């Protein structure tokens, strides 16, 4: 409610700034109930650093504050009760921002586990997602209804560059994590990092978002590959090295749950780019989420795991998607639901890019190769069966709702006759062709009429069956 | 009987934002002045003589739709009774040509003047051209709105307003006591030529829906201070309030040292003299109580305002500092005035609103009691006249000296904090004012029931110009034009002032727009469900639901709707052109929508929802009113009864009821020149009619009136009474006076109930029912009425082939309301034997079942037209005026009811 300006101002800005500084203060400490009470103390600071009113990572601009003490209160002041007189001495054991930032950047690029960096990720971490946030807003790079008001000069320095370089680095620092065991704190960071990726700029996607989330298309594929491999050959011994792979879809559950929040947020942000001017990058990461997909479209571990997941952790899945209205200043299936499973939300989410491959001209062939995924035939067995029926994509003068799809189409300013190569049509057929085809198996699951409340035996029986 | 066809031209009005009105204590001068030129003409640009007209017309009822209206259609000036026109050979006035005598009469040419003269005193109206009088007067017409000048005119016209000053040089001396318009221009407008009463403009990416524009009221001129009778204040209170005006003495004069006042035994503004400036001491008493009377009433205003202030401190009233003026910015005798030094006082977010209402207040004060001694007010200051700039309530002032007296009751307000005195904000309670009708506030625009919708998934965008209360969303082809969207279950609209849905009610959706924020509509009919994306994001409830509306019924379809409210403007893009859509390939069209008129030649016809009161049949299943057609028996005639079907019961619905019969009574086209048996040879060759009104008993007689309407009576007045019957006298006369014609027009000839009942004690619900008589002789064009069979005083006279409907209306206070009896008198045909041919010598009362009871609706849907006139107006220059043009013709056919003389 924004109540940082006006209720936080003369002697509760000291009380909390003991109580901030003191919290903080544990980073010199090692210790059990340290450890236990770090998610606490967490999510206490977080909440108080979007709630300080004074930019106490940066104390060279407090001059221009008026929301401290140090601006409504006088000199002569300030002294009956005991400061130490100057703001930069207020709590000497923070380092500055510009300086904080650095510290978890050598931090992340070194390949750190996250045993030698408790405090980092669970606290200092947190504050940095909610510290920034605070001060975008209030600093440079604000959009300014200041005509009348301008005089004062800006009392901090973040700007987006700050955001981004901490969001890459959070990034960073959960794949050099990636494949540990046990990391309770993925969700934590996951939950954390939301403020800040709204403000990342689209150099990102390529630099980080691309090779991080097709390291994880490729550990899935391994993984069913290994879960294939079991069913293949059926014996007793398959169930030990089916909680393997329950293991290991536990992991990679895990880890998609620790990164996927991340990209919806940022696809979010990003689908109105990609489609008005089509993406390169965009359309390969469609190819890298939607493969994972059909893995767990088609594996059944992958199935259990990820519900498995959202129950036993109590994930929100209804936090991720409405938090853009709420953002933006806007029952049945709350405790968990396929409809807003995260998953399938990435797809759905990133369905458009990669329709926006495929012309209209094509549309013929998405139905032409879904018949062929329905009656379970593998990916090559639909790209021969696309090459041999090129012929049958649509024709512009037989339809008239083509003569204005192609036109639109073709106006976009990276479409090129050259792209529609006989290899390429037939490979950009075949990935949405696999998708489409296993999303609609969701939305319409279709196993009604197979067990209806039927009333077999219990409703006049239910007394001697108990 | 057919319905007639036949080609007309489409008429424009147009009008500078001059208004200008009449009321007791307002502040706007009462004569007024103005000319307009004509350029050029061309008499007949299409087959029908080119339409141009010069008068006045009243802000509250003139709003003269482009296409059908009354007549013949191309409504201008004069084409109803809101307005009264001038066309070089005849006085316009409610549709009715009434030719009068100039000195070279002919019809409005090039290098033609025209003089409008406006005296709201009479009140009169009166035309000259070419500087010769036009003998001929409009006066005695209503008065309750505002008056602005209008032209009227079809395609191939090009004329001039003149409105004096730097808008256009006069070609003639206005006549002594009249003011030129461009005085009454107000200080928060400049003046311009607009449209009257748009629903719809051209914007820079296509056309502008508009919703309806906020008018002024002539009473909005009337300040209106609070009430200050109650003269008592604390005894603490009073001996501070001379006070007060001792220092606010010293602020007002030190803000004359910023000016560059110096002292003077004159008191001039220019000179920059001033005795008062030495100090609050120095300065004469006498002169300091010149503000006492004022001063005196801001102390009494908080009491007034409901403020509670007292005593709080009394120390520091003894001790505070005084700021004085500096040395170096000196006056000319060599003191320094002390006003209170209050830099250390702060006023609260609260005590902010109470200056800018303590401000309004003593504007209030001191423009009604310049009002009072003869100002008025002018854009032009002129003291002799007594005309000011700022005599203007308080809203109406500009924001420059709006600010200034704000500060000026801040330290007021300060000085009073100063002291220390406890000042308590008023809890403040808030009032609606409505300055509009109920109906006159929304403006529903929906695609024509042709392009209704039963299958596949359909797109479209609405950008927001404005950010009010606009809804947009689906709606089905039985949609009422006078029930707010979603309100029912006709329509699935998105209500983006708030973030709502529309659907049976109202719940919480999405998030409120912006200026400029598209929103795209999107429904599914093959899942029946309806998206709404603003900016291209998927609005979200209240949870993970996706989709706004879910689980609709195709039913007979859906159409696109969007609702504006008073001075909103939107634009819809049912996407025609697929490329002008904004976010369509962000969000719609990967997931297989397409926009509504895809593939289309013409674009979408689209029908608005026109607030023009019409008479329509009374439904059948209305559920409030009952008609039922009571045969006729040995002693009473057929009847048409009305009847109340839920009254007494909860949701009741009791308002104001407007009737007519479906069919009017027509005057001969010329008039004669200057027991209980009908005698055959009399029955047979008498001109006059009859027809009662049986008030039953338990009705009250004071909520009935009962007479006859012309086919223009379009008033849907819930506080009705005979003070709000349209009228108008047109006199005639010759070179020098000498009035030899003086008609009386009108659209509703009734009697009151009222009038028809004795003082009794009490009892007025009489044992017996009221049974007022209607007479009419088509060959006189004489009406009277009888009230138990008594002649009444009341008459009226109306002029040959005036078409009257027998109406009554009424406030239902009774089950059984009123009782349409189609009888007869003695030698005295009914009024079957006048509505019907056949009939002319049949004495025996009949109602055919073309005869039937028809109510007032106050909004009906109209079709907008695919094409507009384009008018150019700029202003030529200081001397030229502001210039009107049009040249492009356009006609549409229309199809002409001839008894409702409407097309």
């Amino acid at each position: 409610h924004q109540f940082g300006d006006d209720v936080i101002l003369d002697d509760v800005q000291v009380s909390c700034y003991r109580t901030l500084c003191s919290i903080y203060s544990l980073g010199t400490t090692k210790n059990t109930y340290v450890e236990k009470l770090r998610p606490a103390l967490g999510e206490c600071l977080a909440r108080l650093a979007a709630a300080m009113p004074v930019a106490f990572l940066e104390p060279q601009l407090n001059e221009y504050n008026a929301c401290s003490v140090y601006t409504t209160k006088s000199p002569r002041e300030r002294a009956i009760l005991g400061l130490p007189n100057s703001v930069e001495e207020m709590c000497p054991d923070i380092p500055v921002l510009d300086r904080l930032m650095a510290d978890i950047g050598g931090l992340a690029e070194s390949g750190a586990r996250y045993t030698e960096m408790p405090h980092v990720i669970e606290i200092t971490l947190p504050m940095l997602c909610s510290y920034l946030p605070r001060w975008w807003e209030r600093g440079p790079e604000a959009p300014p209804p200041a005509l009348p008001a301008g005089a004062p000069p800006p009392c901090t320095a973040v700007t987006s560059d700050h955001l981004n370089s901490l969001l890459g680095n959070i990034l960073r620092i959960i794949v050099n994590n990636l494949g540990i065991d046990e990391a309770t704190w993925m969700k934590r960071l996951a939950v954390f990092a939301q403020p800040i990726v709204s403000r990342a700029r689209p150099e990102l996607l390529h630099s980080h978002f691309i090779p991080t989330i097709g390291r994880l298309r490729k550990r899935a594929g391994k993984v069913v590959a290994e879960e294939e491999q079991l069913r293949l050959e059926a014996k007793a011994e398959a169930e030990e090295g089916e909680l393997l792979v329950r293991d290991e879809f536990s992991v990679l559950c895990r880890d998609l749950y620790a990164l996927y929040p991340l990209l919806i947020r940022y696809v979010d942000n990003n689908r109105a780019h990609w489609l008005t001017e089509p993406n390169a990058n965009a359309e390969e990461l469609f190819r890298m989420v939607g493969e994972i997909f059909i893995y767990w479209s088609k594996s059944h571990n992958f199935k259990r795991e990820e519900q498995n997941f959202v129950v036993q952790n109590e994930i929100n899945n209804m936090s991720f998607l409405t938090a853009d209205s709420k953002s933006k200043m806007a029952r049945r299936g709350d405790r968990y639901s396929v409809q807003t499973s995260l998953i399938v939300a990435t797809l759905k989410k990133m369905l458009p890019i990669g329709l926006n491959m495929c012309a209209p001209t094509d549309q013929d062939l998405i139905m032409l190769a879904k018949t062929r995924y329905a009656l379970k035939d593998t990916d090559e067995e639909v790209r021969e069966f696309l090459q041999n029926n090129l012929h049958l994509q649509g024709k512009v003068e037989g339809s008239p709702s083509l003569r204005w799809q192609m036109a639109l189409y073709r106006g976009l300013p990276g479409r090129e006759e050259d792209a529609d190569d006989p290899e390429k049509i037939v490979r950009r057929v075949q990935e949405v062709s696999a998708v489409l085809y296993h999303l609609e198996q969701t939305e319409h699951p279709y196993k009604s009429k197979k067990a209806v409340w039927h009333k077999l035996l219990s409703k006049q029986r239910r007394r001697a069956v108990v | 009987l057919l319905l007639q066809t036949n080609l007309i031209n489409y008429v424009t009005s147009i009008r500078p934002n001059i208004f200008v009105g009449r009321a007791e204590g307002s502040t706007q001068y009462g004569k007024w002045y103005f000319e307009v030129m004509v350029d050029e003409v061309v008499p007949f640009l299409t087959a029908q003589a080119t339409h141009l007209r010069v008068g006045w017309a009243l802000t509250e009822g003139y709003s003269p739709y482009p296409g059908g209206g009354e007549g013949w259609g191309g409504n201008g000036v004069g084409d109803d009774l809101y307005s009264y026109g001038f066309d070089g050979l005849h006085l316009w006035t409610g549709h009715v040509a009434r030719p009068v005598t100039s000195p070279g009469q002919h019809l409005l040419a090039p290098e033609d003047v025209v003089s409008c003269c406006l005296d709201l005193s009479v009140p009169s109206i009166s035309f000259r051209i070419n500087g010769c009088p036009v003998q001929g007067v409009f006066e005695a017409f209503n008065l309750d709105g505002l008056f602005f000048p209008v032209v009227s005119f079809s395609a191939g016209v090009k004329v001039r307003f003149l409105l004096g000053g730097r808008h256009g040089e006069f070609k003639f001396l206005p006549p002594p006591g009249y003011a030129p318009c461009h005085e009454a221009v107000l200080p928060r407008e400049r003046l311009r030529l607009e449209p009257i009463k748009e629903y719809r403009r051209e914007g820079p990416r296509g056309p502008h829906l508009v919703g309806p524009s906020r008018c002024l009221s002539h009473t909005d001129f009337v300040p209106c201070p609070v009430d200050t009778v109650q003269i008592v204040l604390p005894p603490h209170l009073e001996r501070i309030r001379e006070k007060l005006a001792e220092n606010i003495h010293e602020l007002w004069a030190l803000t004359r040292i910023e000016q560059g006042w110096t002292y003077g035994p004159v008191r001039d503004d220019n000179k920059r003299l001033h005795p008062c400036l030495v100090n609050f001491h120095s300065l004469p008493e006498p002169e300091r109580n010149y503000n006492l009377q004022m001063s005196g009433e801001t102390l009494k205003t908080l009491l007034a305002l409901g403020c509670h202030v007292g005593m709080a401190d009394e120390k520091a009233e003894d001790n505070l500092k005084k700021t004085k003026l500096p040395k170096t910015y000196m006056m000319s005798n060599g003191y320094k005035p002390a006003p209170l030094d209050l830099s250390h006082v702060r006023l609260t977010p609260a005590q902010t609103t109470l200056v800018d209402r303590l401000a309004e207040n003593g504007h209030n004060v001191w423009a009604r009691d310049r009002v009072a001694q003869g100002w008025s007010y002018s854009a032009v200051q002129d003291i002799p006249a007594r005309r000011n700039p700022r005599l203007v309530p308080y809203r109406l002032l500009d924001e420059a000296t709006k600010r200034s007296n704000r500060d000026s009751l801040c330290q007021a307000v300060r000085t009073l904090l100063g002291y220390g005195y406890n000042i308590e904000p008023p809890d403040q309670e808030p009032s609606q004012v409505e300055n509009q009708s109920r109906w006159d506030r929304v403006r529903i625009f929906r695609a024509e029931k042709s392009y209704t919708v039963q299958s596949g998934r359909w797109y479209f965008e609405f950008e927001a110009v404005t950010t009010g209360e606009m809804r947009v969303g689906w709606a089905r082809p039985e949609l009422r034009p006078d029930v707010e969207l979603g309100a029912d279950e006709l329509a699935y609209v998105f209500n983006g002032h708030r973030g709502q849905r529309w659907h049976l009610g109202s719940e919480p959706f999405g998030r409120p727009w912006q200026s400029g924020d598209v929103v795209g509509c999107m429904i599914d009919l093959t899942e029946n469900t309806i998206i709404f994306t603003l900016n291209g994001e998927v609005l979200m409830s209240d949870s993970g639901s996706e989709t706004a509306f879910r689980e609709i019924e195709i039913g007979d379809g859906f159409l696109p709707v969007c609702s504006l409210g008073p001075g909103q403007v939107g634009h819809l893009n049912l996407g025609q052109d697929v490329s002008s859509l904004r976010f369509f390939a962000i969000c719609g069209l990967q997931e297989g929508f397409e926009p509504f008129a895809i593939n289309m030649q013409r674009p979408v016809t689209t029908w608005f929802s026109k607030s023009l009161p019409q008479f329509e049949p009374v439904p059948p299943e209305h559920p409030h009113y009952e008609v039922a057609r009571m045969d006729g028996t040995v002693d009473t005639p057929p009847c048409l009864r009305l009847a109340h079907r839920t009254w007494g019961s909860q949701n009741s619905l009791v308002e104001m009821l407007f009737l007519r019969l479906s069919l009017p009574v027509q005057f001969h086209q010329h008039f004669r020149c200057t027991d209980n048996r009908d005698d055959p040879e009399i029955i047979l060759n008498t001109t006059t009619y009859y027809y009662s009104v049986r008030v039953f008993a338990g009705q009250e007689p004071s909520c009935v009136w009962v007479g006859w309407v012309t086919p223009d009576y379009h008033q849907h007045d819930m506080n009705f009474d005979l003070s709000k019957v349209r009228a108008v006298t047109v006199t005639m006369g010759d070179e020098q006076g000498n009035v030899h014609s003086s008609l009386k027009c009108s659209n509703c000839y009734m009697v009151w109930g009222g009038d028809f009942v004795s003082p009794g004690q009490q009892g007025r619900i009489s044992h017996t029912d009221l049974v007022i008589g209607c007479l009419v002789d088509l060959a006189t064009g004489l009406m009277t009425f009888t009230a138990n069979g008594k002649e009444s005083n009341t008459f009226f006279q109306v002029e040959p082939n005036t078409k009257l409907f027998p109406a009554v209306f009424v406030l239902p206070t009774h089950q059984n309301v009123i009782q349409f009896e189609l009888g007869k008198q003695k030698n005295i045909m009914p009024l079957s034997a006048a509505m019907f041919l056949s009939e002319r010598k049949n004495p025996a009362p009949q109602c055919p079942p073309r005869l039937e009871v028809q109510m007032l609706m106050p909004v009906s849907w109209s079709r907008m037209p695919n094409h507009f006139l384009q008018v150019e107006t700029r202003r030529a220059g200081e001397r030229l005026g502001w210039a009107v043009q049009c040249q492009d013709p356009l006609t549409m056919m229309a199809l002409h009811i001839p008894e409702e003389n409407r097309c």
